[PDB]
């Protein structure tokens, strides 16, 4: 197990630029969920699935009493099947499908691995159910479609695409492309499918996988493919895993054809019969590159690191919980600035940026720009309260939590001199009662915005300010907004549905700012109210606690998100506080029970209370 | 105006009321896509294509043309402009005639309003570019070959014939004969995204004449596909004269379902805008109204919406406003208020059939035993009429689940014995994992998976709460061997890569339309609304502790045994959870300390005491005496 890890790495290490920068796009494109893998006959055969030259065999032996002398041809795969359809009855090729073909074969980890790479959909020619029972497995839900009416009525937006149809109604030929007639009017036949398989792959990226350089479904693909204008695709790969090294003419043959092959003998050296040792390297190489395992110098880190960090310069305040997705959950980040290795199983990439940190003369071998994109990296992490890793006071800055109203009227009075300043502004209005002008202005931005992540925000603090203003006029029935303006509204937010912004937004920014999408969310803060309970305990807690409330204080006010003011945010933070404040009486009164002679409230936590606490809340908590 | 459009509502045909209703259902679902044709473009005074071909006309022949255009004149007239003049003279032509701007008419912003999941057109203007940019609503647009592997959303704006954005030339359009006859060879992409958008989604064709060549060629297309293997996309017909029967019919058999304009409402036969605006509205203003008149139809709705929770041995009510779109609030008690029911009153009408057993018996059989599934439903699930008309009601509790009551005889038993179905598979695994084996306990829910949708979703949460506490039993063992390394090794190999938190993203929109409610178990939002009621009428009875002045403690009963009941007779592993168990325990001291106080001025029931043995701690309950 081990081993074949250093095996991998040394692989890796030794790997040709080509097929390196082959496994980086097929990474990148697994990353952005626009992988799609095209599963051939070999990764069936890899669990010993039924192979249709048995089938052909039979046919024979049916057909002439005798299995063929020598070896069949292209051709004769696809006739002797055609020959016993016609001669023969169709029942008794039904029949033959049925005995050869209704067997229970497990899942080969070639399954596994491809599902683990995340593709978007999976095409496979396989009639088998091998890869719907590793989805069904796996839990991710593939919508199956093997037949021409299985296209209209698609459940989930990930396909299972059988292109070559299978068992699932019966085992019948007419469910199933195997004789010449069905590849001859398979088009005719099969219209829907073609055109979604031509679609996804033209939309995706494809990885072929099972298949020969010279299979019947690859070089009509190709010959399709012949046809598109020129750079107006891209080009799909092809994992290549026959026994013998491709041979160079043919490489650049098919190269231009439009594959790019990753050769499977090429990389590693293994047996003529060994077909799963080839699958697995690529497989694997493929995934622990997606794993971080590969990443083995500096200056690589800094690039990894930058790439999940860069989209978030945008927002100027981020909380450590949201640095758990960005990572996706590689690392826990502790509120006090700590960070542990949680879920990542490659390179300790946070690890080795924090002793570039420490040390100048390790930071000084990076590259130039790898350089300055760690400075930038050092300054994001520092801003945002990142020290160093566990083995190794707030502060908000925000016009509008300390109240500076005048600063807030004399930022509006100047004259903006970027988007960023009119979302500002617009916060600014909204937290001055300005709710008409706050509104105009976030349409405005939203206009104009068009990395995108200031549109989102406005976006989300448009509806909110709707929401408000809707709120305020049903409760005061003065007519602080005019009827023009409230109709104006109505007919802009009409059937606006907030739950699918997110959804809308390109997927480059959904990849890059996920963090974001619980801003979308008709409730964001129910994570904190359940951990709240943990300070009704009676046998630190409460230092946590307070400082994921300020994270979630300092987040909500320096980037300017109007949610701060909805009554959701106000009792979470009402909720925090009497809980801390009677933890700590409780905590006194033990102490004071059990020795006979707590909480240290500062300027933050009296702002908090004062604008979040109710007059009768404050009386509860003094009364208690 | 609009109530105008309500009196064409009351007088709608049976036929334009379905295909309305498939419309709305598709943009709710987001699988509605709008075909615009020239029409649209044209409500904006934009150029038409015949002025175009006047031109050419008069820049070749010399004079205009006497008599009227023929459709292959449209398309030769330009094809002889192009061969003869030149490319340049028809891309100076075609950039003095286009380049032009035209403000969006309002049935642009109609279609956004329907919430499209895709957009294609026939035409080259950026008047859809623009109005999507005015809504704020983001197309990736569509209109050369290359742009189709670099859309950078799942949205497209498909302009199938291009537009002028690279350059007012006419290479980069459909316009003359020979654009037409080499599409298919210069637009494959473009024309596959096309047709795999039309099979995969509901198209409403609008802007066209029933007569364009986009509409036949479409219709050909159709006709080589297999019978019932496609969705008849909808044709929007705009024209003054009302369509013939015979020409309907011909049309409909052909793949096509045609609302026309003029049949809903009459105009003038050149208010175009006012017949585009009429079906425009019709189709906004559905978007709410749920076509209910009838008792029957009120039946079927509720059946539509509950049917799928009948797999569910309970609901919590809290969660019904989930269910019904938070048109009524279900109170705890098993009361219904009027929320957001802005039409006809589906549950005041459900109430007053149960109650008087004359509307009940006018029902038809079909709709008679949806009826009274829903009434069975309904009374099993505590809801029992309106607030208004609700009179006394008692707080009776029972569980019908042998994990909470502790029959760890009676477990084992059934644990032993052979299951009958997949429900039965279901229970065992709740009852080996409540029992201690986990070992078993994961095996049969993952031997569930296999075999499986609401048992499927249910099997793959449980499976993971399982892991999880494993993990946790592992670690704490470690920080006694009761699972082998091997076991441990395949757990962690299947279950890292799942994720629990887009488990209900990856299902069937079905599914994650019929059970909304179940993904709240996916995480602790679950119990967030409890917990948060939970903390305000605490500080509220804690007001009435000191002050001395339905009950407070009633809410929180009920919905402690609301959330208890929907959790074992669901078979559920959360009930394992310290979350849960910190709310029951927070739940029972908070009613405890309203006894007290009631006392000096309820009591200690079998559930409760079951509950506190189970959900409290030793130092709780020294708390609690202490108290």
């Amino acid at each position: 197990s081990k081993r074949y890890g250093e095996k991998l790495k040394e692989v890796f290490l030794m790997l040709d630029n080509n097929v390196v920068e082959c496994i980086k796009e097929i990474t990148e494109s697994s990353r952005n969920g626009k992988l799609v893998f095209f599963v051939g006959a070999g990764v069936s055969t890899l669990s010993d699935y039924p192979q249709w030259w048995r089938l052909v065999d039979k046919y024979h032996e049916e057909l002439y009493g005798s299995p063929k002398k020598g070896n069949y041809s292209s051709d004769e795969y696809l006739r002797i099947p055609q020959i016993f359809y016609n001669v023969k009855g169709e029942m008794a090729f039904d029949g033959i499908l049925k005995d050869f073909f209704q067997v229970d074969k497990p899942t080969n980890p070639i399954h596994d691995k491809i599902l683990a790479m995340n593709p978007a959909h999976v095409i496979t020619t396989n009639y088998d159910n091998l890869i719907d029972t590793a989805c069904w497995k796996r839990g991710k839900y593939f919508s199956v479609i093997s037949a021409e009416e299985d296209v209209a009525n698609a459940t989930s937006s990930r396909y299972l695409l059988k292109v070559h149809g299978d068992f699932r109604k019966g085992f019948k030929g007419e469910n199933v492309v195997l004789k010449e007639d069905d590849y001859l009017n398979y088009d005719q036949n099969y219209p829907l499918i073609s055109n979604l398989m031509k679609t996804i792959i033209a939309t995706h990226t494809i990885v072929f996988i099972g298949y020969g350089l010279g299979d019947y479904n690859i070089n009509m693909l190709l010959n399709w493919v012949r046809k598109l204008q020129k750079d107006s695709f891209h080009k799909p790969f092809f994992i290549r895993t026959d026994p013998s090294p491709i041979e160079n003419e043919t490489l650049i043959y098919y190269e231009n054809k439009g594959l790019r092959i990753i050769d499977a003998a090429s990389l590693i050296d293994s047996n003529e019969y060994d077909y799963l040792e080839r699958y697995s390297a690529v497989m694997d190489l493929l995934i622990e590159s997606q794993e971080n395992k590969f990443i083995t110098k500096d200056d690589e880190v800094i690039d990894y690191i930058y790439g999940k960090i860069s989209p978030l310069f945008a927002l100027q305040y981020i909380r450590k919980i949201d640095l758990k997705h960005v990572f996706e959950y590689d690392y826990h980040f502790e509120v006090n600035g700590t960070v542990v290795r949680h879920k990542n199983k490659g390179f300790g990439y946070m690890e080795r940026f924090f002793e570039l940190k420490e040390s100048c003369d390790e930071r000084s071998k990076l590259s130039k720009k790898q350089y300055e994109r760690f400075n930038a990296l050092f300054n994001f992490f520092e801003k945002n309260g990142v020290i160093c890793m566990a083995k190794d006071s707030i502060e908000i800055n925000s016009l509008a939590y300390h109240g500076k109203y005048d600063v807030m009227k004399k930022f509006i009075e100047e004259q903006s001199v970027s988007i960023e300043d009119d979302y500002k502004k617009a916060f600014f209005l909204a937290c001055l009662g300005r709710w008409e002008e706050s509104y105009d202005l976030y349409s405005n931005i939203i206009l104009n915005s068009i990395n995108g992540c200031v549109y989102y925000l406005s976006q989300i603090n448009r509806y909110r300010i709707y929401q408000s203003i809707t709120q305020a006029v049903t409760q005061f029935n003065y007519k602080p907004f005019t009827d023009e303006f409230l109709a104006r509204i109505e007919r802009e937010m009409t059937n606006f549905n907030i739950d699918d912004l997110f959804n809308g937004m390109p997927f480059e920014f959904q990849k890059k700012y996920k963090i974001l999408e619980f801003l979308s969310d008709n409730q964001f803060l129910y994570d904190d109210t359940v951990k709240l309970f943990e300070l009704t305990n009676k046998v630190s807690s409460d230092i946590v606690v307070l400082l994921r409330l300020y994270d979630n204080l300092r987040f909500l006010y320096e980037n300017c998100l109007w949610s701060v003011s909805f009554h959701e945010f106000h009792q979470y933070i009402r909720n925090s506080m009497s809980l801390l404040i009677e933890k700590a009486e409780y905590e006194r009164t033990r102490d004071i029970d059990e020795l006979g002679f707590g909480f240290f409230m500062e300027y933050y936590d009296f702002v908090n209370i004062s604008r979040h606490f109710k007059i009768d809340d404050i009386k509860n908590l003094e009364r208690s | 105006y609009g109530e105008k459009l309500k009196e064409v509502f009351l007088m709608l045909d049976n036929n334009v009321v379905e295909c309305i209703k498939e419309i709305t259902e598709s943009s709710r679902n987001g699988k509605l896509v709008f075909f615009v044709g020239a029409g649209v473009s044209t409500l904006s005074d934009y150029p038409q294509w015949w002025r175009l071909v006047d031109k050419y006309h008069e820049e070749l022949y010399g004079s205009p043309k006497k008599g009227n255009y023929s459709s292959d004149e449209y398309l030769r007239i330009p094809q002889i402009f192009y061969n003869v003049k030149g490319e340049m003279a028809f891309d100076g032509i075609l950039k003095d005639f286009f380049q032009v701007d035209k403000p969006t008419n309002p049935i642009h912003d109609k279609i956004l309003a329907m919430n499209p999941a895709h957009v294609i057109t026939t035409n080259y203007d950026n008047l859809i570019d623009t109005a999507c940019w005015k809504r704020g609503k983001y197309f990736s647009v569509i209109s050369a070959e290359e742009d189709v592997a670099n859309a950078t959303s799942s949205r497209y704006l498909l302009k199938v014939h291009g537009d002028f954005r690279k350059g007012f030339k006419g290479e980069n359009v459909v316009l003359k004969e020979d654009d037409y006859l080499n599409y298919d060879q210069n637009y494959p992409l473009i024309s596959n995204l096309m047709k795999t958008i039309i099979a995969t989604h509901t198209i409403v064709f609008i802007g066209y004449g029933l007569g364009d060549y986009n509409i036949n060629m479409l219709l050909n297309w159709v006709r080589k596909l297999q019978k019932d293997s496609f969705h008849k996309p909808f044709f929007i017909r705009t024209d003054p004269s009302p369509i013939e029967n015979e020409t309907l019919i011909y049309y409909e058999n052909k793949g096509l379902r045609i609302i026309d304009a003029a049949s809903l409402i009459d105009s003038n036969e050149y208010d175009y805008l006012e017949r585009y605006s009429a079906v425009m509205d019709l189709l906004i203003e559905s978007q709410e109204n749920k076509f209910i008149t009838k008792d029957d139809e009120v039946i079927d709705y509720i059946y539509g919406k509950i049917s799928p929770l009948f797999a569910l041995q309970y609901i919590r009510k809290i969660d019904l406003k989930h269910v019904f779109e938070y048109d009524y609030h279900f109170e705890v008690n098993g009361t219904v208020v009027r929320h957001k029911n802005k039409g006809f009153g589906y549950m005041e009408r459900f109430f007053e059939l149960k109650e008087s057993c004359d509307e009940r018996s006018k029902l038809s059989k079909k709709q008679y035993e949806r009826f009274n599934a829903l009434f069975n439903f309904f009374e099993k699930n505590g809801v029992i009429c309106m607030a208004k008309d609700a009179g006394t009601l008692n707080t009776s509790i029972e569980i019908n689940s042998l994990a909470y009551h502790g029959k760890y005889d009676v477990m084992k038993k059934f644990i032993e014995e052979q299951s009958v179905s997949i429900e039965d598979d279901y229970k065992k695994a709740f009852f080996l994992a409540c029992l201690g084996r986990w070992e078993e306990s994961y095996d049969l829910y993952s031997n569930i998976i296999l075999n499986s949708g609401c048992v499927y979703y249910l099997s793959q949460i449980n499976r993971y709460r399982i892991y999880q506490s494993i993990t946790q039993a592992v670690t704490q063992f470690n920080g006694y061997k009761p699972f082998t390394d091997e076991f441990l090794a395949r757990i962690e190999r299947e279950m890292t890569n799942f994720n629990i938190d887009d488990l209900f993203n990856g299902m069937p929109f079905e599914f994650q339309k019929k059970y909304k409610i179940l993904e709240f178990l996916s995480d602790n939002q679950f119990l967030y609304d409890d917990t948060v009621k939970l903390f305000e009428l605490t500080n509220k009875v804690r007001s009435e502790m000191s002050e001395g002045s339905m009950s407070s403690d009633i809410v929180v009963l009920l919905r402690l045994y609301d959330n208890l009941r929907f959790l074992y007779e669901n078979c559920l592993w959360s009930v394992s959870f310290h979350e849960f168990h910190q709310y029951i325990r927070n739940s029972m001291s908070l009613l405890i300390e309203k006894a007290e106080y009631e006392r000096t001025r309820f009591f200690m029931e079998y559930y409760d005491f079951v509950n506190i043995s189970r959900h409290f701690k030793i130092d709780d309950i020294k708390n609690l005496e202490r108290s």
